[PDB]
């Protein structure tokens, strides 16, 4: 519970810091029919690590 | 009577067709235990699709080994398969594509064969 | 060739229940020893080792 | 857990996933699959309890 609140807090800060960034494609809708990776996401990791 | 149950799968644009049949013709070879093979292909391969199909194939084939092959250039599929090895403890290997690509040193419990050159070897 | 060694090492059928949903077979355990034969696989005078 | 991801955790388009140890624990590293599953799509995963 102590970590939950904090982790989510960090996630929120990371996201709000993230969307300051631009031109991001939505993740693939559903597993079915998509053999391709998602360009958006590595970046989310990069901001989130630098929160 | 006394034959092992085996399955092989091909995915992506490439088609095995007659070559697989030739291998079976080629495959009888010399041996006391005979391979029993069930072949299925999938136009599309997915983490949910791939995971689903092989187990579904488990229900009828009840195969003691699996070979996976792909037309794909995606690295992640092999890792999913490692997870599957961990999940079902049935040998799986792959001859081409993603299954072939280099992967994280196999967890000892997991059983798995892929045609990928080792970093050290390279 | 792995199967060839099933014939030689223990005279035992490798065949096992394949279902993930179903509880894993206890005798699936034995396959672990089976892995070495698996590891030592060759054909056409060529190593798959 | 993984199937819960392809349809349950990806039909909905999560931007990230959190993972924690279950109340009843069997063996070790229970949260191995998710890191792989999200990883295919590069969806960031954050563990709470996995030391
Ligand atoms: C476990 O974590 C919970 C939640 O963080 C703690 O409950 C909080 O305790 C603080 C004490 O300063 C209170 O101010 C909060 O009102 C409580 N709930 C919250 C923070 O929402 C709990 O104390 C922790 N367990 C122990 C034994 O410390
Ligand atoms: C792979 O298996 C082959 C054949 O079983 C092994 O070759 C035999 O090695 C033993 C050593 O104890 C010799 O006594 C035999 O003469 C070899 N061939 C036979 C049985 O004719 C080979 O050693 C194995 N490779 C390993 C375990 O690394």
């Amino acid at each position: 519970s102590a970590h939950i609140s904090d982790a989510v807090a960090v996630v929120a800060q990371a996201i709000h810091e993230l969307f300051e960034m631009e031109q991001i494609t939505d993740p693939p809708r559903g597993c079915v029919g998509n053999t391709n990776i998602w360009k958006t996401g590595p970046l989310f990791k990069r901001v989130l690590m630098s929160s | 009577h006394p034959n092992m149950d085996i399955a092989v799968i091909l995915v992506g644009t490439t088609e095995e067709v007659a070559i697989k049949d030739v291998h079976e013709k080629d495959d009888f070879h010399h041996l006391p235990v005979t391979p029993r093979v069930e072949l299925v292909t999938m136009q599309e391969s997915d983490p949910k699709s791939i995971i689903t199909r092989i187990c579904d194939l488990m229900s009828d084939k009840k195969v003691q080994g699996v070979v996976f092959g792909d037309d794909t250039d995606q690295e992640a599929i092999a890792q999913i398969l490692d997870f599957i090895s961990v999940q079902t403890l049935t040998p799986i290997l792959g001859i081409h594509g993603g299954s072939s690509m280099i992967m994280a040193d196999k967890e000892e419990a997991s059983m798995f064969f892929q045609f990928g050159p080792s970093i050290e070897q390279q | 060739t792995a199967a060839s060694t099933m014939l030689s090492e223990h005279n035992s059928i490798p065949q096992s229940k394949s279902s993930c949903n179903n509880i894993q077979e206890s005798r699936v355990y034995e396959a672990h020893m089976l892995k070495r034969y698996l590891i030592n696989v060759t054909f056409e005078g060529r190593d798959l080792s | 857990m993984a199937l819960s991801v392809c349809e349950d955790l990806i039909s909905s388009q999560v931007y990230a996933i959190l993972v924690s140890h279950p109340p009843a624990p069997t063996d070790h590293l229970t949260p191995t699959p998710i890191s792989y599953t999200a990883g295919f799509y590069r969806i960031p995963v954050i563990g709470l309890t996995t030391r």
